[PDB]
């Protein structure tokens, strides 16, 4: 998929944000912005431009699940790719995230190799 | 079994 694509990395922890950010750089994706919760995320999303969301699951204010749901209910943002990040591959989550239209799923901690999979998977499902 | 079926 196109390299100039604009990412939004959403996580309450800045280290996780910086990890994901650098992993994306490694795979040749340099256009990344950050947010610390769902509300922060939504606020930046409404500036337009973004083509992919990587979101943490557990966040005060508005967790990733609520965020994803808001994106899907949003007329302009409904189709946006959203990869959900979680600390546990709990069956219930994977379902929850599926129900809500999560494009993909990943457990932290995760390697660059692992991220390349998930992104590519997403890209081939949607035609990016 | 779940992850796969879902395209995850
Ligand atoms: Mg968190």
């Amino acid at each position: 998929a196109d390299k100039e694509l604009k990412f939004l990395v959403v996580d309450d922890f800045s280290t996780m944000r910086r990890i994901v950010r650098n992993l994306l750089k490694e795979l040749g994706f340099n256009n990344v912005e950050e947010a610390e919760d769902g509300v922060d995320a939504l606020n930046k999303l409404q500036a337009g431009g973004f083509g992919f969301i990587i979101s943490d699951w557990n966040m005060p204010n508005m967790d990733g699940l609520e965020l994803l749901k808001t994106i899907r209910a949003d007329s302009a943002m409904s189709a946006l790719p959203v990869l959900m990040v979680t600390a546990e591959a709990k069956k219930e989550n994977i379902i929850a995230a599926a129900q809500a239209g999560a494009s993909g799923y990943v457990v932290k901690p995760f390697t660059a190799a692992t991220l390349e999979e998930k992104l590519n998977k997403i890209f081939e499902k949607l035609g990016m | 079994d779940l992850l796969d079926s879902l395209g995850f």
